[PDB]
Order: C-alpha cells, then sequence, then structure tokens
C-alpha cells in the first residue's frame, strides 16, 4: 500500500547547479515501454 | 487530503522500514507519475484515497482523480531543470542542456543526468516553471550511466 508525501514547489531556480551532457542516441522502445541501443 | 499542487514523494511500507519507489507532480487536483512506480495500484494521501484515471505501459504514465494535465513541451534548444527528489533527500534543482533520442517515429528529449531509480516521476522544468515531462523512462549507455527521456503525456 502505497503513500503520497510533500516534497516541495515547482519552480525554476536561478542560479542552480548546471550539470550533465547532450547525447543523440539512436533508441528503440517496445510493447513493455522499455527503451534499448539500436546499432 | 492534501491536493496542493507540487511534487511528492510515492512511499511504500511493504518492504523494509518506509521505500521511497518514486515520485510525481500534483496539478489541477490530478496527481501525475511514471506507470512503472506504482504498477496503476491506489494511493493513499493521508485519510483520503486517489484512484487511478488514465494509464499506459507503454507511454510509462499514470495520472489519478482525472485526465493528464501536463502538456508543456521542450522547445528543443533551451536548458531545462530536473526538479530531483532523491530518496531521503532533499529536492534539489539541477540544470542541464538535453540530448535527443532518435526513434523510428520521431526525437525525444533526454536528459544525461544518473539518480537512483527511486527518483523515477520527479518533474522535468523550462525557464516558467512548467512541467514539459517525466524523469525515469530511458536507457543504460556502455559506460553504466543512466540518460531518461523527458516523457510527455497528452492533455485531452
Ligand atoms: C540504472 N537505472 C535504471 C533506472 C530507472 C528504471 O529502471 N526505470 C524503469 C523501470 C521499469 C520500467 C521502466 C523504466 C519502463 N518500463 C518498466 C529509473 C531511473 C533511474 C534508473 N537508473
Amino acid at each position: 500500500d502505497m503513500y503520497i508525501e510533500r516534497a516541495g514547489d515547482i519552480t525554476w531556480e536561478k542560479d542552480a547547479e548546471v550539470t550533465g551532457n547532450s547525447p543523440r542516441l539512436d533508441v528503440a522502445l517496445d510493447e513493455s515501454g522499455d527503451f534499448s541501443l539500436v546499432e | 487530503g492534501e491536493t496542493t499542487d507540487g511534487v511528492y514523494r510515492v512511499m511504500t511500507r511493504r518492504l523494509l522500514g518506509s521505500t521511497q519507489v518514486g515520485v510525481g507532480v500534483m496539478q489541477e487536483g490530478v496527481f501525475h507519475t511514471m506507470w512503472h512506480v506504482t504498477k496503476g495500484a491506489a494511493l493513499r494521501s493521508g485519510e483520503g484515497r486517489l484512484d487511478p484515471y488514465w494509464g499506459d505501459v507503454k507511454q510509462d504514465l499514470v495520472s489519478y482523480c482525472g485526465p493528464w494535465k501536463l502538456d508543456a513541451a521542450w522547445d528543443g534548444l533551451s536548458e531545462v531543470q530536473l526538479l530531483a527528489v532523491p530518496p531521503g533527500e532533499r529536492a534539489k534543482n539541477i540544470q542541464t542542456l538535453p540530448g535527443i533520442f532518435k526513434t523510428k517515429d520521431g526525437d525525444i528529449g533526454a536528459v544525461a543526468l544518473d539518480y537512483p531509480a527511486g527518483t523515477s516521476g520527479s518533474p522535468i522544468l523550462d525557464k516558467c516553471g512548467r512541467v514539459i515531462g517525466l524523469y525515469g523512462n530511458g536507457v543504460v549507455i556502455k559506460n553504466g550511466s543512466y540518460v531518461s527521456a523527458i516523457t510527455q503525456g497528452k492533455r485531452e
């Protein structure tokens, strides 16, 4: 049995930590909603 | 019970202690999360009950109390903010420039930020604070890291 608890507001934060890259990937989506890499 | 707009954690008491299985967005009285977080099961908000309304395994999305309300889209150019809510940790905005998932039915924005599976359903935002999609369904690239799609529903 699952329950929900408030975590905060949905706002954009100016001066937030900027990280992560931007990869262009060939992917496939199956009937089960699962992504996979196409090569 | 609580129906105020905002980000919420999805918890379960079924396993050891209280375990965070995911995250969701409350907007216009509708709770939005990823399908694999709840598997379509009912949710509790204190003494109140949230019942599933719409869901789809392939899109990996589900809404509670009403139809999917989130219709903002990534513009394909700007940086976004993942409002990450990790297990046992405080909500934190992380800014990134999304990459692309090239599929046979079109391109999807994707965020390359590694977080625990219990962070699934955390909202991805634009500079206006609008939810452009949810984090938690993507792929594992060659080095072990996760790259999630910016998964957005359809507002009927
Ligand atoms: C290594 N890693 C895996 C992560 C996931 C994750 O397993 N998602 C997930 C799980 C089950 C299903 C779907 C997606 C869609 N179809 C059913 C989520 C967030 C971070 C993750 N890191």
